[PDB]
């Protein structure tokens, strides 16, 4: 709901890092929610390579909610980044 | 005005003011037939004047006029040698020989006149003055008989050192022009190498190097021994002795010439780096000289000789290691670079390696980068040395995190070229416990990527043990392959652009609404194509600006003001007046911000400019009630059309049914027509004008400019005292600018009406690549006191031969002039 306001935070690195820290959770639901965060934040973190790697790794997971969230994040990041799109 | 010269020289005064008049005349160019006339007049006036300074000025002016471009000097040589026949002043004779040398240099093909001139030089070489002998030797060197070598070798032993230098440089010029020299030259230059003068010694060592390069395998005897030495080895010994000269430029010359003697035997090469005949210790003496230029030249001599001789590089190695710590930064840069160059196959042992790794800790980024490429190109055994190199690189990364890309390149090259040595080191680098499940290391931590780049490049060429990786190391391998793939190892658009352009061209018979719709569609498609295909972006927005010009013309020609009378016309709802100005701006933008334009595009650009000028003429004629201003700019427009037909008369038969040729059909009527009827026929003839075609350039790009150093995103004001100056640094990334030296201008716009325009100097238009330019100026800002820090507007501009257009993104900088 606040996608137009998150382009004006400018402490992007630590904010994205503390969200991204719970991509390593063993909970697939938490991983899915973080993938949806990354896809929601894809306008302000294009070419962010660990996010791309997390989406690519989560696309091969065995949990359906995590794979669906990875598809959503891939759809968002492919729109905002061509280096994500080519691979 | 040759007769004016004759009258002024022979009529005012003889002694002194004639010299002033000749001096005044010498500063203007003369046409070739007038060159012949003034040469005849000055040579006639040569015999009249007995003053030697006037005759010297005459000889100098003859030499200057002989160097004019379009004048063939073959008809004036005989009078020149005639006035040399009876000339007694030595300075005038030397200037006359300079003139004759200019004559000979301007006519290289004529062998007979060259033989005549070298005969004159051989006649005048016995002159008592050193200047005449110097000029005659220069004449022999420049022309020769390619007898001359024997004469110049005789003049190697002249008493004046300047004549000796002239003779050596003359015979060097003879060799450079193509003539092959003898061998007695070597003995004469060897005798002359011990001269008491600096210039003689430098010229002699150059001649020694040349004659060594000509006959390297020749065998000469030792003067004091029965043994025989090769010529290149003996000359190498002589130049090595000249390395220890008392003049530093002679030492630099000796080192530089010593670098080019690649045919020297190996024995003298090991001799020249020893510390215990005359070649012993030459490079050791040169590497510790007080002048850093000599040390640099000895470094390049070492580089060339070690590239020639592989056995020499091992002896070069420790001296380069010792001279890494040198007091001059350029010297140690050169030493590191040449060490990288000669590190082809030799291995580094422990002390040289950790001396390199110790000087890795230096604060200068330049020698750190150079030493990084040396570590890229180095070969090393004893894998604990590789571990030491990794530890030193990692602590350099900790101490200097900016060099992470270079350090990753170093570790890529170290892993890729030392694969078997890294292999036992892997459990020590990756913290792999034998049984414990190790925690996953933090990715994006530059030390850990640096370890992985070393490991993965070692694993590429050795598939013997890639199973030492854990699971998270394989995941990180996938991550680095996705992210750092350049380090870790394992025309529909053109057709559419042509199709859209021909769709525009082939549908030029529609209603105005349909034409506007088609132009809008194609402009949108060309803009999006420019946003998609990067290499076609320039041609896409070029054609888009052309179609925007045509769309503006069509929309202006279909206005409501044509349906009302002239008194009922009202400009407060006007649209065509802005349209003509917009077409003018777009035509200038089209002509000057595009690199690949040619005449075949400039003619259509100027045709659209003419159409815009005609439209503006009719628009202004709508709102004018007086007859004479309308007649005035109607005559001005017809003058512009006449200038266009005069300039572009070559490609007039390509513009069928256009604005300009249909103007040319009615032109005799147009001069004799009343200007209101001219305006009416122009208004009725723009609507009937056929749309032209753009010949597409093969390579065309937009001139792009962005500034990054003002960085208009910080709200902190830039404070300074009112009435004083504040400096602002800019960094412009100029892309595809044809002549940025004389077109790119910096505009600063203060919050008031002041719009100061700054012309950057050509000295700081850096060119780091083809089509890429960098602009680094320190622009200067000043104003009186402000009650609040307002702004200032910094903008790059493009200037053309009459106006300027915006070029870069507008950038705002905060400025706070505080009171004193």
């Amino acid at each position: 709901q606040s996608e137009k306001h998150l382009e004006k935070i400018l402490n992007v690195d630590e904010f994205v890092k503390r969200i991204f820290s719970v991509i390593h959770s063993n909970d697939p639901v938490a991983r899915a929610i973080t993938l949806r965060m990354l896809g929601s934040l894809a306008s302000i973190i294009p070419e962010r390579k660990n996010a791309h790697h997390s989406i690519r790794q989560s696309l091969d997971s065995h949990d359906n909610v995590e794979v669906e969230a990875a598809v959503f994040a891939a759809a968002n990041f492919s729109a905002q980044s061509k280096d994500f799109a080519v691979g | 005005k040759s007769a004016a010269l004759h009258i002024d020289l022979c009529k005012a005064t003889s002694p002194a003011d004639a010299l002033q008049y000749l001096l005044q005349f010498a500063r203007k160019p003369v046409e070739a037939e007038s060159v012949e006339g003034v040469v005849r007049i000055l040579l006639e006036h040569y015999y009249k004047e007995n003053d030697p300074s006037v005759r010297l000025k005459i000889a100098s002016l003859l030499g200057l006029l002989s160097k004019t471009a379009g004048f063939s000097p073959d008809c004036i040589m005989d009078d020149a040698i005639n006035i040399l026949q009876n000339e007694k002043s030595h300075q005038v004779l030397a200037q006359l020989l300079d003139t004759l040398l200019a004559i000979g240099t301007k006519l290289p093909e004529n062998q007979a006149i060259q033989m005549r001139l070298v005969d004159v030089a051989c006649k005048h070489l016995t002159d008592t003055s050193h200047g005449v002998r110097n000029k005659c030797l220069q004449l022999l060197g420049n022309l020769g008989s390619l007898d001359v070598q024997k004469i110049i070798g005789d003049y190697f032993s002249d008493q004046d050192p300047r004549v000796r230098t002239a003779a050596i440089k003359a015979m060097l010029q003879l060799h450079e022009r193509g003539l092959k020299l003898h061998q007695t030259i070597y003995n004469q230059a060897c005798k002359l190498l011990s001269d008491d003068y600096e210039q003689v010694r430098s010229a002699a060592v150059q001649l020694i190097w040349v004659v060594s390069q000509l006959y390297p395998e020749s065998i000469v005897p030792i003067p004091s021994s029965n043994e025989e030495i090769r010529l290149v080895d003996d000359a190498f010994g002589k130049i090595c002795h000249m390395v220890s000269d008392g003049s530093w430029v002679v030492r630099v010359q000796a080192a530089k010439l010593l670098g080019s003697m690649e045919q020297v035997s190996s024995h003298f090469l090991e001799q020249t780096l020893d510390k215990k005949s005359g070649a012993c210790g030459a490079f050791v003496h040169g590497l510790e000289d007080e002048m850093y230029e000599v040390r640099i030249a000895a470094v390049e001599a070492l580089c060339m000789l070690a590239q020639s001789s592989p056995s020499f590089a091992e002896k070069c190695l420790d001296f380069l290691v010792d001279m890494f710590n040198d007091e001059i930064e350029e010297v140690r840069l050169q030493s590191i670079h040449t060490m990288r160059k000669i590190s082809n196959n030799i291995t580094l042992r422990e002390d040289q390696l950790d001396t390199v790794l110790a000087v890795l800790e230096d604060s200068s980024r330049d020698i750190r980068e150079a030493l990084h490429e040396l570590l890229c190109c180095t070969n090393v055994s004893t894998k604990e040395g590789i571990h030491l190199a990794l530890v030193e690189l990692l602590k350099n990364l900790t101490k200097y995190p900016t060099d992470r890309d270079s350090i990753w390149k170093c570790l890529k090259f170290l892993g890729s070229r030392h694969p078997t040595l890294v292999l036992p080191l892997v459990p020590e680098l990756l913290s792999t416990h034998p049984f414990f499940d190790t925690a996953e290391p933090d990715m994006d931590d530059p030390a850990y990527i640096a370890v992985l780049v070393l490991i993965f490049n070692a694993a590429k060429t050795c598939p013997t043990m890639p199973a030492l990786f854990s699971d998270h190391t394989f995941r990180h391998y996938a991550y680095l392959r996705d992210s750092l793939s350049h380090l870790v190892p394992a025309d529909p658009s053109q057709q559419f652009l042509q199709q859209s352009l021909e769709r525009v061209y082939s549908l030029q018979h529609l209603d105005p609404q349909g034409a506007q719709e088609l132009l809008e569609f194609t402009i949108r498609d060309l803009q999006r194509l420019g946003e998609l295909q990067s290499e076609l972006a320039g041609v896409a927005d070029f054609s888009a600006t052309y179609l925007r010009c045509q769309l503006l013309l069509i929309k202006a020609l279909q206005e409501k003001l044509w349906n009302v009378a002239a008194p009922l016309y009202l400009k407060q709802s006007d649209l065509a007046s802005a349209a003509a100005k917009q077409i003018m701006e777009e035509t200038y933008k089209m002509e000057f911000m595009y690199s690949g334009v040619e005449n075949k595009q400039v003619v259509i650009i100027h045709h659209m400019r003419l159409q815009a000028k005609a439209l503006q003429l009719i628009v202004t004629a709508r709102t004018t009630r007086g007859l004479d201003p309308l007649f005035g700019m109607c005559e001005k427009f017809l003058q512009e059309v006449d200038f266009f037909q005069r300039y572009f008369i070559a490609d007039l038969p390509h513009l069928q049914d256009s604005f300009v040729d249909k103007l040319l059909d009615l032109m005799p009527r147009l001069m004799t027509s009343k200007p209101a009827e001219v305006v009416k026929i122009l208004q009725t003839m723009l609507r009937q004008s056929a749309f032209l075609h753009l010949p597409l350039p093969e390579q065309i790009h937009k001139a792009s400019a962005t500034i990054i150093e003002p960085a208009g995103e910080s709200d902190n004001p830039l404070r300074f005292t009112s009435g004083l100056v504040v400096a602002l640094d800019v960094d412009a990334t100029l892309e595809h600018v044809q002549d940025p030296q004389n077109t790119v201008k910096v505009q600063v716009l203060y919050p008031d009406g002041q719009a100061q325009m700054i012309h950057p100097k050509p000295a700081d238009f850096r060119n780091p690549g083809p089509g890429r330019h960098r602009l680094i100026t320190q622009v200067y800002l000043s104003h009186t006191a402000w009650t609040e820090a307002c702004q200032v507007e910094v903008r790059l501009l493009l200037a053309y031969n009459e106006g300027t257009i915006p070029f870069s993104k507008p950038v705002k900088v905060y400025i706070m002039p505080k009171p004193a």
